[PDB]
């Protein structure tokens, strides 16, 4: 497709367009403004794939976390989410919750790992 | 079994490393519509919230004299002072020979009249004006005994670029913040002599509230200490190096003025004109600075009994400026955007033996020291690459209600079987003032991969 | 904790906050220096990441490699390294032997590499 | 042996040699060059090491895809091709079917993806 092509489509129908969404993430007066917009350009792209990198989902468009689902943050059913609502007005509602969220992946990746580390040690 | 290696990421070890850093600004500085000289459109506001983490029992060496924030501190102030002056009056047209008497009837005995003649807007047309240029300003071109030809005192060496009269001098706090990556250690050991070890090494990203101040031989306003004078120096030994006195509790100072007229407004040509200084109305007196007598008095005894630990069998002295010029055997400052060169000869007038005196007495406060002084206008700063200004004058009287923090001292060259050596005031390099409000940071760069043992093996 | 909440503290206790050390490397007169300084930072991070992967241990914090430690280098024994001391010792006296270490450990991953694929092209 | 080792020689002698040609990625009036060069060379790794990691082949060379070859590409055996032909003259009979390469590599990977998470989560 092109630029956001499922952008309010179907919650389940957009899990199968990561890819050809994420690709275009890097494609005088008016010199220094170009340099400037493709340095910031460079700067969120690395900034998302540093985050991405810290709890273990590194080079994964899709990655599964241990850590519990408290029910204080949605309060809402699996079925109708994934069948009925768009992506927009979901990250509008979890948007007051998410450093909490990003918080406690890196909490249950460091403990995770070390973890695999006692395990792996213990051989 | 036996030791394999690992490779650690995010690990907190240090190197020292000297690298740009930025601005950090209050948000009241955006609003004005004057624009300062700093920090309006070139430094970057900061959030309202300085997070500071205290380390746990780490001991970190500081060396206040080796330095890079206090070199790039300069360089960044020099070069943001001469690209504020690029648009702005030239004074060019001002080289002509002036014929100056004194002033009217009555003269002042500190300003010559200096009546010439200047281009208008129009290049051909020229018109005969007036001006009161300070006596310091005026330099006597002559070929014989001829007491009426004196011109101006740039127009010899270099340049005339006069300031711009909607720009400040007012000194706001700055902060400096360091980039990512990088990190601030400061520390906060009172009893740090300036070059060592300290043990309360805390790690912070923005520094604390720095003011720019442009003042020689004496320190204006800055931060005070916690427990008591702090002497300052790397040697101690030879009588070149410059000693700093960190002060406890400060000292009031005033200065004050006579009135002036207006700024005449002379025009040479189109869009360029400048202000000079007009009449003078009224008596004219002296512009005097006014420092308390009993404060002065014990905290010299407090500099005094302090100092005496450095030397155990000495007495200790004070005079005046170990000769030169009026740029720098006096103590220089600014207010209001007129600049004082003021004479500290009731100042520096003592000594300490090592005897203590009490002064009890609440009426005795009444008794003050004051400081006469001379106001120049066309200053030479920076010594060197300085960009010869003049600064325009202002309509009323002024008042300069300060603070002190710091005093700049050196140590006078004695003789043989010399038991009383004297301290005289100097100041010289702009780099001991920010050097002095910059004790306590010191850029460290952070490297997070590391190396350890364990018995970790990797699954094939 | 923020920055270096764990620079003096123990060697065991050390090893539960590298995210946090790690979450924050990227967050006319001065339109050039902040931009080399920006550009630097991310040639900092971005070489920091290719000298993690070049071993083989890209978007994993504590990564083990299979080549020995020689005695000739610590010779100390591991209990009150990992319970005493801190990292900024380590680093004062084992920096200057870690550019045999960083080559022991690209033959290491070379040599993995060409055993997998000569696993993968046997198979 | 660093840059371009093999830039000339049979398509099959040029698997063994690609762990040395692949290694130097990153390894005033002439300071904005310097910038410029600097940046640029950013871009590329940047854009190479992304395009690189959408379809599943992060940090592995000879990296083997489950996407169907279509005959209407090349329509011409695999065995002179491996031992007769060059790589310059292939990529110029292969360059007018990138994109849709590339975009069903994508598809592929991201249907893979998908599978691997409904296998987990069925678990
Ligand atoms: C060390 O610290 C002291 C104290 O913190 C500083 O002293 C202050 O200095 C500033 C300027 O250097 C003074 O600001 C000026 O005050 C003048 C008089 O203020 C009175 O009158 C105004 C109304 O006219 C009242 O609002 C005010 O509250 C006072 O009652 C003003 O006339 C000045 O205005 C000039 O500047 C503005 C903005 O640039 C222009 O728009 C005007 O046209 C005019 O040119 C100016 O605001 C301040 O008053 C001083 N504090 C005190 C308590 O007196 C020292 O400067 C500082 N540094 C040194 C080296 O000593
Ligand atoms: C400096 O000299 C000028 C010219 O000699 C003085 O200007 C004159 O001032 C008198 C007032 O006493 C006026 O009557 C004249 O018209 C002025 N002449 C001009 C403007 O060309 C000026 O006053 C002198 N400066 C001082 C401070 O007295
Ligand atoms: C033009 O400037 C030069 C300096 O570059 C002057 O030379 C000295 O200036 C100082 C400062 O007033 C005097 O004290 C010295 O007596 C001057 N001479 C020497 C030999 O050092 C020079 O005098 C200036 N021109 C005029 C006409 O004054
Ligand atoms: C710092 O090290 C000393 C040495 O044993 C230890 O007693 C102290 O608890 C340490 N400080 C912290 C905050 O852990
Ligand atoms: C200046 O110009 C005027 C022109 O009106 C002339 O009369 C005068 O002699 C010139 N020189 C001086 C020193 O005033
Ligand atoms: C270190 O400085 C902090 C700053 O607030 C202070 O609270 C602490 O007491 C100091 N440490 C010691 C040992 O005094
Ligand atoms: C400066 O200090 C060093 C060591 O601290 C000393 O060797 C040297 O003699 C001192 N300089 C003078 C002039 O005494
Ligand atoms: C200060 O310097 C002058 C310079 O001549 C000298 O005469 C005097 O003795 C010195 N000491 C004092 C205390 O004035
Ligand atoms: C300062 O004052 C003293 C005494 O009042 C005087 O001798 C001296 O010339 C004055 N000026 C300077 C620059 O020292
Ligand atoms: C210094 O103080 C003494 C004692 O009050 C006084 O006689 C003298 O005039 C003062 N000034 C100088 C320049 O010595
Ligand atoms: C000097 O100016 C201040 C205000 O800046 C004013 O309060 C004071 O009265 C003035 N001095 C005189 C003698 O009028
Ligand atoms: C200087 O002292 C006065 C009174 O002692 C005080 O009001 C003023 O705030 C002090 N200056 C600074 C910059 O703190």
């Amino acid at each position: 497709l092109g630029f956001l092509g499922a952008a309010g489509s179907t919650m389940g129908a957009a899990s199968m367009t990561l890819t050809v969404q994420a690709r275009n993430l890097l494609s005088t007066v008016w010199g220094i403004k170009q340099l400037q917009a493709r340095v910031l350009a460079v700067e969120r792209y690395l900034r998302d794939q540093q985050l991405l990198g810290i709890w273990g989902c590194s080079g994964k468009l899709i990655c599964c976390t241990n850590v519990p689902w408290n029910s204080s943050w949605s309060n809402r059913n699996l079925s109708e989410i994934w069948d009925n609502m768009t992506w927009l007005q979901w990250d509008k509602e979890i948007s007051n919750y998410t450093q909490i969220i990003y918080g406690l992946l890196e909490e249950s990746q460091n403990q995770q790992e070390k973890n695999e580390q006692d395990l792996l040690a213990l051989d | 079994e036996n030791l394999w290696v690992t490779v650690y990421y995010g690990v907190p070890v240090w190197k020292e490393a000297k690298t740009t850093l930025f601005c950090a600004s209050d948000a009241r500085a955006y609003e004005k519509e004057v624009h300062n000289v700093w920090a309006t459109h070139a430094c970057v506001p900061t959030d309202p919230s300085p997070q500071e983490l205290v380390l746990g029992n780490v001991t970190e060496n500081f060396n206040m004299w080796k330095n890079d924030m206090v070199d790039q501190m300069h360089e960044d102030i020099i070069s943001l002072w001469d690209q504020s002056l690029k648009p702005c009056v030239k004074l060019t047209p001002l080289c002509v020979t002036l014929i100056c008497s004194d002033a009217g009837s009555g003269g002042v005995e500190e300003m010559k009249n200096c009546s010439f003649n200047t281009t208008t807007e129009i290049r051909d047309k020229e018109k005969k004006e007036y001006a009161l240029f300070y006596k310091p300003d005026i330099v006597p071109l002559s070929e014989t005994n001829n007491t009426s030809e004196y011109r101006l005192i740039n127009c010899n060496t270099s340049a005339c670029t006069q300031a711009c009269p909607k720009v400040t001098f007012e000194p706001i706090p700055i902060h400096y913040c360091a980039p990512a990556g990088y990190a601030i250690l400061k520390c906060n050991d009172e009893t740090f002599n300036g070059t060592g070890p300290c043990s309360n090494v805390s790690t912070v990203q923005c520094t604390h509230g720095i003011r720019p101040v442009v003042s020689t031989q004496l320190l204006l306003n800055g931060s005070l200490a916690e427990k008591e004078i702090v002497i300052r120096s790397e040697n101690l030994t030879n009588n070149a190096k410059i000693i700093i006195v960190h002060l406890h509790t400060p000292v009031e100072i005033v200065c004050t003025r006579p009135n002036n007229n207006t700024r005449k407004s002379v025009r040479i040509g189109p869009g360029q004109t400048f202000y000079a200084t007009g009449d003078i109305i009224g008596d004219i007196k002296q512009a005097h600075c006014n420092i308390s007598e009993e404060k002065w008095n014990d905290t010299l005894q407090k500099v005094g009994i302090e100092l005496q630990k450095h030397f155990p069998n000495k007495t200790i002295k004070y005079n005046q400026s170990a000769g030169g010029d009026m740029e720098i055997t006096t103590h220089s400052f600014n207010c209001g955007g007129e600049f004082f060169y003021c004479n500290t000869s009731n100042l520096f007038n003592g000594t300490y033996n090592g005897t203590y005196i009490s002064t009890n007495s609440s009426a005795n406060s009444t008794s003050t020291i004051t400081l006469q002084c001379r106001i120049k206008q066309i200053i030479n700063m920076w010594q060197g690459v300085g960009r010869c200004m003049y600064a325009p004058p202002i309509a009323g009287n002024i008042t300069c209600r300060s603070n002190i923090t710091g005093l700049l001292l050196t140590r006078d060259g004695g003789t043989n079987s010399n038991e009383t050596e004297t301290f005289r005031p100097a100041g010289g390099d702009m780099r001991d003032n920010w050097r002095s409000e910059l004790y306590k940071y010191k850029v460290v760069k952070i490297e997070p991969l590391g190396v350890a043992p364990t018995r970790c093996k990797r699954r094939v």
